[PDB]
């Protein structure tokens, strides 16, 4: 995964 | 507070761990490249024996959902 | 501008490699505990193979000074 | 090798 994967799932 | 200290407990459900990880990292002060790299590195490196085994097995190209499903349990 | 990208050339003096690592690292935006971590991981990790072998043969307890003395020329 | 070692070596 990437940081972008975490932002889509858990949010900014 | 440091993303470096976010470590998964032996009995802690993976999704619980990734949750703590994601929320520490978003509030973490760093560039975007670093956060990707921390995500590509620390998340796997700080997981518990079994979830580490399962993640390394999936590969750097693994997707979060793939990881979720495999570790569901 | 990323610290993650600082890599030692095959024929670049290790003297010059660590010089750039420091300038980039201190310019980078991160917690001090993250900077500590980038130093202990990335500095050796991104050395040229020749130096990597030497730096791994020095042990994780070598000082920056010792590391210069080995990788000379 | 710590980050403070780099600052001892390179300074400000």
């Amino acid at each position: 995964i990437t940081f972008e994967d975490l932002l889509d799932y858990y949010g900014p | 507070t440091s993303i470096l200290d976010i470590r998964q407990g032996p009995k802690e459900p993976f999704r619980d761990y990734v949750d703590r990880f994601a929320k520490t990292l978003r509030a973490e002060q760093a560039s975007q490249e670093v956060k990707n790299w921390m995500t590509e590195t620390l998340l796997v490196q700080n997981a518990n024996p079994d979830c580490k085994t399962i993640l390394k097995a999936l590969g750097p190209g693994a997707t979060l959902e793939e990881m979720m499903t495999a570790c569901q349990g």
